[PDB]
């Protein structure tokens, strides 16, 4: 018996039209014949028992032509006496014929509770499945019910799924947030461990609580908030997705392709019952997954040479910030992602100030103190425009993640002796003075600033892990200790010789884009170090001399917001443009001295980076009262004054720096720019080293550039450039002593 | 030779 | 003897020396203190204060215990336990910040269920069961029954005519009620209607009717609502009813805590919100219901009537052009994007984000009254669109055009007065002063309309001045008083009798803006744009090109190169006429290919840089995405023009090398930093040319975004309207022609775009 | 002046 698609409502509008009105699509048929024949295409008539009721009005030959034309256009379908009128309309609406669906749902399923899921809950899901024509065997699909996605029993299920090639679905229907999915398809989707790697990083407080717990000698039960309605909502919701998967699976095993409606394969759906929000989270299959992939990928890549190539430019990056955001948006997810969120912190009405918050990163905390020290350090976006600030925030968040030690990084155990000339002593990079090391504990105990932490002396007699790094200058591999190359590398309590920092770390759309930025960050910090700790008087910059209105407009904005803004030149022996933005509050309780830095071959971009960093740090803080200030730079912001720090304001003894004071040395190619920088460094006696931190499951390129000898802008007073460069440039006639270096640490 | 009744038959998706 | 407990949604983890962690699914907390580690394990719900004091009679004394609990209580960690609630249910409510004994009391409030349309009685019974399982009792409603905290209405469609009656009783009875549609492939959930606070069902219906143009057109043709709820699994039904049960519970609890203590509850509920859960695909959308101030049912439908006859408050709007950023504009009006409760269907970028030179959006179109399948597809086309030098600008452009087009539509509450041309006398403006159709055009209108290739060249019937008609007050900025135009000219789709259809409301001069003066300025510039195009196009004038390398704008040059790289040439023509306000035409042809795809775009502004920018981004908007479509699959108006017409057929499209290139200095600077000063500059420039400038404020209070139609009688549309006036006269006044053209010598090719 | 264990009491959202 013949019928038009059961999900269509039929309304005849007589002379030439009949409309097919659906909930998600509407169609229109034109022709008087349609008006005559369609009313009898409701399922209540045969090709036989039709002609008997309209012959003498429409020939059998005309009917066939119409009942053929509706076929190869897709309006005709068969019935299935097995399905209700309602169910059949559901599958036809997805573009699946009723009888096939009935055949698909015939396929059985298995349910497996894990964790604390009761059998009454299992029985409820069974009932939900019955009701839609799906039986449970006591398979094509295994359904696992959990109270938490990090339940250790899932690791075993996952390994068995992989060896058995069993496709399975995860669901958490208890708690105030429903988790639904993914459907794992071995050799196609990621595995549970691909997911678990993300979850473990995104559960920082839970992770540290467990550490704190174990130290006192897999997950904790937080799924406590459940209504019988939210439970039923999740089970019933899952039954629908189970049916959709089975039906899609049944048809594609036959006509692969051809069925395109979305399923939970490679996706996790979260439905927050408390606040009412539904989000879709994409699971990335990690090629370096130790369970379903090859964990040796980063090891192998690290010991092979670095291959750079031409990168034409199209503000000297090779792609738009809109595009970078677009292809890496999927990383934004507290569940499957690496970036917790990406929020515009500043007022959209303001066209000059754009700062984003990109919140979440993780570590290693074993105490409440360190746990709130983590969680406090947020990734932030910086920009002249909203789009650039967005990309900045997103990419920094992925930058910080990629630098975190996972345990698969390229490494080999050795002493400094048995590596010889290839190995770089950590002291060449850290540059702490002998006096600082000697008075470690006393000095560290006296804090105003945590990042000034003095590590234990490196003990060359100890075997350590060394990471291979590519030298762009000498075109061969060198070695840094792994502890310097990545964040949160675990060291023995009695050989804590380093804490991996972020200086020279950078993300980019390509490797050479990232390397260029990383290098410039090093010149920036080195420039600040020379200026800050020698307390040099520097010339200001005439911001009107650059063909960039933004600078002086921003100055005017600061002016209207109780502030002065000025920029100092920090350009040193490498000759690369580098600057410090400085601003003080004119009224209020405190001066709130704030600083921002930038360096770039293009001085306009360098200044722009500096001034937008001032926006990033200081302006949101002017919002919050002195008493409410919990920022790391609190004491500085409240108590310190411009009068007691003359090296902050411009030297009126020197002329204003202008655009013409900065020679152009950038090209049309980012690769060339990188090779220009490395040679500049080489002429200054410095070696440029790169470690590629790019993670395959992330994609966005991340590196750490290291130039041993170049100074960090933290309080590190070992011999070297900090003392010598200012004299080489004539800024000082004789070097300062260690005891003459700025006793006030750079607080940002 | 096709009847005009059969020819004027059109089908379209409004959306 | 009440039981004390740390709120049960927290898992308590004591880390023995000085720490205890409160781990929750949606928030985590840490308490520091010897005493906390000591006392917390006794706050699990099994203990009264009395019991804890003796349980700890060893070390901690009573007054210390008291101080600890006060602190926990004041910071919101401690609460009374509700014996009648399971730990899991109490946890759900404590996580929403509700004390479990308060939640338990709120849940005792009875509710009523009411089916409408074809909702079954077992469906009603299932929801009843769902509610009962979470502690909520159900009663049956009656026509004059005592009030309840919530009436839940289950429908198969949100435009079921019976909802109008329910809505009327609810407003008079001050009854709060909920709508839900648990049948069909898309669950609709909400809103909760609160009479006096939220919008009414009529507020919603007014949006729904509009966003269902297929349904509406079928209904018009047929001569209410129709179904479409066929597709239902028993799992999707139950998903919808259980979901509804949760939101019902959350509403009644919220309502209980705000009866006393207003504003102490934060968590979202379905008040003024609709949730759609598409079951077939997977997607969840929240749709904001705006309470319409001019609602015929719950509001004052005579606002716009009153406002129309009030004078126009214009004031200084400093530019920081336009008064705000496009990102602010978008944010403030994002909520208007919704195919259910909104006025714009969608807002999507169509162009490649990797391209930093081209930014076009399509904003989903609204509706017209169409009585035919012909009418549908036409009023289903003409999507609103955005264009920009940047992504944010194009986004704002698309959104604001969509709201602009909606705000111009005749709803039936617009300022009107029934009168003849005579009774109003000189305040009245004859419609022919605006239309400017020729006498010949009117006489032969029926044949000409039948032979016309282009729809917008429709010649209306003549205006019978003897007929009483509806005139709409318009503000004259030149004379600072009210004039009158026929309502049929001031708004879209104003219905006229078939024997007296003397006008169709057009879009010329219509504009939106963050302020009135912003919208007026843009509207005015649109008028000079079309006038300029009309002069050039229909006189087929040869115009000089523009040296785009003389404006200090790198974008023009970059775009030309981008065109060169994508099989096109791009140039600009000067259309600046007697008003001296710079106006331009961007023109571009394909090199190679089957057809030349002649495309063009226009723009006018006080700032010639912006004018060229408008023109050239419009050619981007119209053409670039059309190029990749082959001639066969080309749709839309102008297809004939695109495939057939060549540059050799229209030499007035390319610049005449007889004249020098227009440079930046050829355009005197006449714009300020005040938008208001700029419009008063425009009103006076027009007045100098002997032209009056009128304004009709089309701003709808439920929309917010200002929308106007600016009308300057005499200025030409770029449509084929060949009545006497500027079309013939301006070119000779400027020395562009030695003699006027006759009507018969006007360009026989209608301007395609 | 407040006793140490009373004074050390603190709470915070993480
Ligand atoms: N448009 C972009 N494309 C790719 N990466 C970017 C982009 N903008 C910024 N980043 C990256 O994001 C991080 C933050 O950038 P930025 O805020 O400019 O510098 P920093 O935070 O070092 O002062 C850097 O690693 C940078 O390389
Ligand atoms: N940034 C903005 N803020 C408010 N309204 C805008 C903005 N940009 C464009 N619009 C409005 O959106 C509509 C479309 O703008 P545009 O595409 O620039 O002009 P047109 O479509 O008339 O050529 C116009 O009514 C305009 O006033
Ligand atoms: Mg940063
Ligand atoms: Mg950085
Ligand atoms: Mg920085
Ligand atoms: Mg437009
Ligand atoms: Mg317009
Ligand atoms: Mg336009
Ligand atoms: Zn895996
Ligand atoms: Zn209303």
């Amino acid at each position: 018996l013949l019928q038009i698609q059961p999900h269509f409502h039929v309304e005849v509008i007589e002379p030439k039209q009949v409309y097919l009105l659906g909930e998600q699509a509407n169609h229109a048929l034109t022709g008087q014949l349609y008006c005559q024949i369609l009313p009898l295409l409701n399922g209540q008539y045969t090709l036989e028992q039709i002609v008997e009721k309209l012959d003498g009005e429409v020939p059998p030959e005309y009917i066939d032509y119409v009942l053929e034309r509706l076929a190869e256009k897709g309006y005709l379908t068969e019935a299935a006496p097995e399905l209700s009128s309602e169910v059949a309309a559901f599958w036809s609406e997805l573009g699946i014929a009723p009888p096939v669906a009935a055949e698909a749902l015939r396929q059985p399923v298995t349910l497996t509770p894990v964790g604390n899921i009761s059998e009454v809950t299992v029985a409820a899901l069974t009932t939900a499945l019955r009701d839609i024509g799906i039986s449970v065997q006591t398979t094509a699909l295994n359904v696992v019910l959990t109270d938490d996605y990090l339940q250790p029993e899932l690791a075993k299920i996952n390994k068995q799924a992989l060896e058995s090639q069993q496709t399975w679905l995860l669901v958490k229907p208890v708690g105030s947030v429903l988790w639904l999915g993914p459907v794992f398809v071995p050799g196609k989707t990621g595995c549970w461990d691909c997911l678990a790697h993300r979850l473990r990083g995104n559960r920082e407080v839970e992770a540290s609580v467990l550490r704190q717990k174990q130290a006192q000698q897999g997950c904790l039960p937080t799924a406590r908030a459940t209504l019988p309605s939210t439970l039923q909502t999740g089970l019933q919701f899952a039954a629908t997705e189970i049916a959709k998967w089975i039906v899609k699976y049944h048809v594609n095993a036959t006509a692969p392709g051809t069925v395109f409606f979305p399923t939970l394969d490679g996706k996790i759906i979260t439905l927050n019952h408390s606040i009412l929000d539904l989000k879709s989270h994409i699971l990335i299959k990690r090629s370096q997954c130790p369970t379903c992939g090859d964990p040796k990928i980063l090891q192998h890549r690290g010991f092979e040479p670095l291959k750079l190539e031409s990168r034409p430019k199209q503000g000297h990056r090779g792609t738009t910030p809109e595009q970078t955001v677009q292809k890496y948006q999927h990383l934004i997810s507290p569940v499957t992602g690496v970036v917790t969120e990406l929020v515009r912190i500043t007022d959209p009405a303001n066209p000059l100030v754009h700062t984003y918050r990109a919140g979440h990163s993780f570590g290693s905390a074993t105490s409440l103190r360190g746990l709130r020290n983590t969680l406090k350090h947020k990734s932030s976006g910086k920009g002249k425009t909203d789009s650039q600030s967005k990309a900045s925030g997103l990419c920094e968040a992925v930058e910080r993640y990629s630098g975190i030690f996972q345990g698969d990084e390229p490494r080999k155990r050795a002493t400094l002796a048995e590596l010889g000339d290839l190995a770089i002593h950590p002291e060449q990079c850290l540059c702490f003075s002998d006096g600082q090391y000697a008075n470690r504990e006393t000095l560290n105990e006296q804090a105003t600033v945590a990042h000034d932490w003095i590590p234990q002396r490196f003990d060359a007699s100890q075997a350590i892990e060394w990471t291979p790094v590519w030298s762009l200058t000498e075109q061969t591999h060198k070695y840094l200790p792994t502890a310097l190359c990545y964040y949160h590398y675990p060291l023995p309590p009695e050989h804590r010789f380093a804490r991996g920092d972020s200086n020279g770390n950078a993300a980019g759309n390509t490797l050479e884009e990232a390397i260029l930025q990383g290098f410039m960050e090093l010149v920036e910090r080195d420039g600040v170090a020379l200026w800050w700790y020698n307390r040099l008087r520097r010339p200001a910059v005439d911001l009107g001399s650059f063909n960039e209105p933004y600078f002086v407009q921003l100055q005017q904005f600061y002016r209207e917001n109780d502030r002065d803004l000025w920029v100092l030149d920090l350009t040193a022996d490498l000759g690369i443009p580098a600057f410090a933005g400085v601003s003080n509050r004119k009224t209020g309780s405190s001066e709130r001295l704030i600083l921002g830095f930038g360096a770039h071959l293009d001085p306009t971009i360098a200044i722009l980076r500096a001034v937008t960093e001032v926006n990033q740090i200081g302006l949101e803080l002017d919002k919050v009262p002195d008493e409410n200030l919990k920022s790391d730079a609190t004491d500085w912001l409240i108590t310190e004054k411009l009068a007691d720090h003359p090296y902050l304001l411009p030297d009126t003894t020197q002329p204003l720096k202008t655009a013409q004071d900065y020679p152009k040395r950038w090209s049309d190619d980012i690769y060339t720019d990188v090779m220009t920088c490395v040679n500049i460094a080489q002429q200054a006696g410095l070696e440029t080293l790169v470690i590629d931190q790019t993670r395959p499951d992330i994609g966005l390129n991340v590196v750490k550039v290291t130039v041993p000898g170049m100074r960090h802008f933290w309080s590190r007073f070992g011999e070297g450039r900090l003392y010598d460069v200012p004299v080489k440039l004539g800024w000082l006639d004789e070097p300062l002593t260690e005891a003459q270096m700025n006793p006030t640490p750079m607080p940002f | 030779q096709l009847s005009s009744q059969l020819a004027e038959l059109s089908e379209e998706a409004l959306g």
